[PDB]
RNA sequence: UCUGAGAGUUUGAUCCUGGCUCAGGAUUAACGCUGGCGGCAUGCCUAAUACAUGCAAGUCGAUCGAAAGUAGUAAUACUUUAGAGGCGAACGGGUGAGUAACACGUAUCCAAUCUACCUUAUAAUGGGGGAUAACUAGUUGAAAGACUAGCUAAUACCGCAUAAGAACUUUGGUUCGCAUGAAUCAAAGUUGAAAGGACCUGCAAGGGUUCGUUAUUUGAUGAGGGUGCGCCAUAUCAGCUAGUUGGUGGGGUAACGGCCUACCAAGGCAAUGACGUGUAGCUAUGCUGAGAAGUAGAAUAGCCACAAUGGGACUGAGACACGGCCCAUACUCCUACGGGAGGCAGCAGUAGGGAAUUUUUCACAAUGAGCGAAAGCUUGAUGGAGCAAUGCCGCGUGAACGAUGAAGGUCUUUAAGAUUGUAAAGUUCUUUUAUUUGGGAAGAAUGACUUUAGCAGGUAAUGGCUAGAGUUUGACUGUACCAUUUUGAAUAAGUGACGACUAACUAUGUGCCAGCAGUCGCGGUAAUACAUAGGUCGCAAGCGUUAUCCGGAUUUAUUGGGCGUAAAGCAAGCGCAGGCGGAUUGAAAAGUCUGGUGUUAAAGGCAGCUGCUUAACAGUUGUAUGCAUUGGAAAC
């Protein structure tokens, strides 16, 4: 009643979860650190993260997009 | 699959295969309806559906013919152009047992669909075995050569009384037709078209 | 991913296909986006009825056939039209 | 064998029944008894069938005499 | 060029209104009686009830370490796979519970979106690092397993160098749009990639083909959203709705959006039917009807929803995933009592419910699917074979001769006679069917692969293309089918009805008793209506009875009815909304008519043709209806 194609399939995307959750919170992480202390700086690290998530696909790449043209709104309208 | 009592049948309807051979017979020279009711009044004065039943099954009773295959052949006619009583006529003709009869290569209809299942018939390009085909006036219906030999042939062979109809080119059986039977080769024993009629009420 | 393949709309013991446009994950005998030309196994001669202008349209687009469609277009010499027109 | 009682004539001559029996109903409609609108099958189940007829005995369950 | 049949029944008798019943088709049918075979097709409508048992999605060693086996003195050669990795498991298969609404059909807008493999075109595929499966050892156990410490490999993972083109912005231009707003630059800033495998040649260096990878580009398919219109019953359901309606900022979603959030407002729907209740998957279509249309949504095909019940989420291009995961509930089972296992609405099959619906099968041989270069592998999808007269179609139980009449039965027109009845007996003949013998296909009139020849790109070699040869492959299958093959009418007929509708009548028995009945109605001691027999009639491997649907029924009347006396004019009036409405001119063109275009999936219906011995059936070509847009007509 169970397939080994399954059991394998779960064991792996219990690693796949794992090494994806830390990459979501470093880009986590980085964006809140920008927002709380914006600097121009902090910015290109939001995009070097949120463009790698997009093309790895552990991110949706429009929502990549978003977070990058908000965060430039956010720059440009404090500066 | 048909009844074994054609004198008692004949009787009745009170029409034969066209030569009376089941009305003269040997004894009493009987024409009247079967049964111990037979000599009785009431004869004429038939209702308009208990005439049309009596021609009907004079139709499909001088031919061998189940009632479903009535209807399928009645079905097929139909529809076409319009008044096709010169073609259903043709189509009611076109059996091959009867053609082997109207061929005169069997003493009787029933007996050629005997031949015909056993498989003592040809076709054009191909052989038969079903009683039931319908042909087209053209085909050389050349018969068996292995049946010209068995003990009953002679009847067979004696096709000189032979339909207009059907053209054997005599001594050779090779037994086509064509110019399609005309209502002068369809005797009076059924000559109606209101069992058509009847026949449209009770098929669509 | 539109395959040109196959199939079935005969009988007990008597086949006949259809080369049909089709998608990869419809199944067969199912819902087609643009026919091509019926076929018989036992046709003798002539066994396919191909088009050859919305099949080639299909390869144009991308269409992958299959082993049998292969096979077909290749008698008849379409294999030959298709990759003169790659060429 | 729902919940529902029903009056049902028994057709034949003679029956088998004891206040406690399986029968299995059909359509019908006795003119003579008002209220009653089912005839029992006869000689299907544990009704037996109707033996001393060979007039119309495929509708009464007869076999066949041979 | 369509195209329609009626009869019985209220009365002493007649005409009309009017209800009931019948003559015709049809089914996923069931039952009684009977029963020989073949070609197609269908076969749990009930308990989305519970399931024993065996199968239903894997594949790649040409990604990677290791291990095992067979050979070999060795170096090594070949085979196999527990594991890592890639791809596929979201397809395919089933069921119709739920759902009265953008669920579905149709037409559209996505300036508000996604899309792996596939198609076209365009740049790169350089260099490092840390780990963990497998394995080793220990603890814990009968085992499932689990925990701990070391050892490894990559096309697993993470950095770095580099952007032809990419993404996000800045500067001003272009062309603009339908309001938000899109389209294109020239320059600039910021951000951003990966992996090699197989083989050939080359002493080497190097070069090359191919598969694959990263970043793009073009389409195509597929998925998602919004809107107009169409799509059940009920007023003996009159108010419903507080994320409900609207605005501002932000978040989230592939995307717009009260989808969510904080603030400010009170709106939104509803008698042209909200809301409530009941019921139901929708559609193409099936059956019926002359037509308008009525009815069921068999089989199959499109779409939706579900996977014991109820929630959540990971991986992934795509799931909130039938035979993947986590939790709870209910149930069943195993235990050595600590713990566990399970989801047949997949293929057969069991129990139960029911009037009732089948093999606990064979093969991947063709078609299709997934992995793979191929060898191939997997495929209860699929193709066959079983069972069942379930339906349509087809063939048989014989043929010729044969008594102005065998026997028996039934009537006797009280000797005679009829009738069964050429029916029978008897003489000859054939073998569809049945039993032996010989031969024996169609599908595989394809094909993948491998040695050859030729062309063909690049050329220094190998792969791709066409012709020939080979392995060539069958569950059905020694099957369909064929032959002068032995025997032989031998192996094969039932069911309903007979007073009228409705084709078809006598006797015996009973005597308002026993019984029949679709309707009128038969039975009270002379019954053609009951029971039996004989005879006859209607069908026939089927015939009757039952249930449901349509017609006939103009009997809900748009086509196509009525309201003085037969059912039906409110007791009458004032009357909002609705329906209808005098004459003439002008404009527009919402109805109306007409031309072009797109679409209305395939199958089904009708017409033609081909192939099965013809048919049923299969295939093939033609064949409408509606919607939208655009261009005209102006009578109403
Ligand atoms: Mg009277
Ligand atoms: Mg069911
Ligand atoms: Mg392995
Ligand atoms: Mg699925
Ligand atoms: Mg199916
Ligand atoms: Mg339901
Ligand atoms: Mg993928
Ligand atoms: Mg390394
Ligand atoms: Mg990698
Ligand atoms: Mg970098
Ligand atoms: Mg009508
Ligand atoms: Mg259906
Ligand atoms: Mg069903
Ligand atoms: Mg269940
Ligand atoms: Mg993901
Ligand atoms: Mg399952
Ligand atoms: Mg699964
Ligand atoms: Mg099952
Ligand atoms: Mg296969
Ligand atoms: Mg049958
Ligand atoms: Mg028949
Ligand atoms: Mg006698
Ligand atoms: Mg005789
Ligand atoms: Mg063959
Ligand atoms: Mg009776
Ligand atoms: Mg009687
Ligand atoms: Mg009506
Ligand atoms: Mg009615
Ligand atoms: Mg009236
Ligand atoms: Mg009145
Ligand atoms: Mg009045
Ligand atoms: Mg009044
Ligand atoms: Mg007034
Ligand atoms: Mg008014
Ligand atoms: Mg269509
Ligand atoms: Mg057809």
């Amino acid at each position: 009643a169970n397939i080994k194609s399954n059991e394998k399939r779960l064991r792996q995307n219990i690693k796949r979860n794992l090494n994806n959750k830390g990459q979501k919170t470093k880009l986590k992480t980085n964006v809140k650190n920008f927002h709380k202390e914006i600097n121009l700086d902090n910015l290109g690290n939001v995009y070097s993260q949120a463009d790698r998530l997009a093309r790895k696909g552990i991110i949706s790449t429009n929502r990549a997009r978003r977070l990058k043209s908000r965060n430039v709104a956010v720059l440009n309208k404090t500066q | 699959k048909y009844t074994g009592s054609i004198f008692k049948r004949s009787r009745r309807l009170g029409f034969s295969l066209l030569e009376n051979n089941k009305e003269f017979s040997k004894g009493k020279k009987r024409k009247t309806i079967p049964g111990q009711h037979g000599n009785r009044f009431r004869s004429s004065t038939m209702s308009g559906y208990a005439q049309q039943l009596q021609e009907k099954q004079r139709m499909q009773y001088m031919y061998g013919i189940t009632d479903k295959q009535f209807r399928r052949l009645f079905r097929l006619v139909l529809k076409q152009r319009g008044n096709l009583a010169v073609n259903l006529f043709r189509v009611l003709e076109s059996r091959l047992d009867n053609i082997v009869y109207r061929m005169g290569f069997a003493p009787t209809r029933r007996s050629a669909r005997q031949l015909v299942n056993h498989g003592h018939v040809l076709l054009n390009d191909r052989t038969v075995d079903t009683p039931s085909i319908i042909l087209n006036p053209g085909d050389k219906v050349r018969l068996k050569a292995k049946t010209i030999k068995i003990p009953i042939v002679k009847a067979a062979s004696e096709s000189g009384v032979v339909s207009p109809f059907v053209e054997t080119n005599n001594k050779t059986f090779e037994g086509t037709y064509v110019r399609f039977p005309e209502r002068s080769e369809l005797p009076a024993g059924i000559n109606e078209s209101y069992v058509v009629e009847w026949y449209k009420r009770l098929v669509k | 991913m539109v395959k040109i393949r196959l199939m079935r709309m005969g009988r007990v013991h008597y086949p006949t296909y259809r080369i049909v446009a089709v998608d990869s994950r419809v199944k067969r005998d199912g819902k087609y986006i643009a026919l091509i030309g019926h076929l018989n196994p036992a046709l003798k001669e002539n066994k396919c009825k191909i088009d050859e202008a919305v099949a080639l349209e299909w390869l144009n687009k991308g269409a992958k056939p299959t082993d049998t469609v292969r096979s077909l277009f290749s008698q008849t010499g379409l294999w030959k039209k298709f990759v003169e027109s790659k060429k | 064998t729902n919940g529902f009682e029903v009056l049902t004539y028994i057709p034949g001559e003679g029956h088998n029944l004891q206040e406690h029996s399986v029968t299995l109903l059909r359509g019908g409609r006795v003119k003579d008894l008002p209220g009653v609108r089912y005839h029992i099958v006869r000689g299907t189940l544990d009704t037996v069938g109707v033996e001393k007829r060979r007039q119309q005995r495929s509708a009464y369950g007869a076999k066949k005499p041979k």
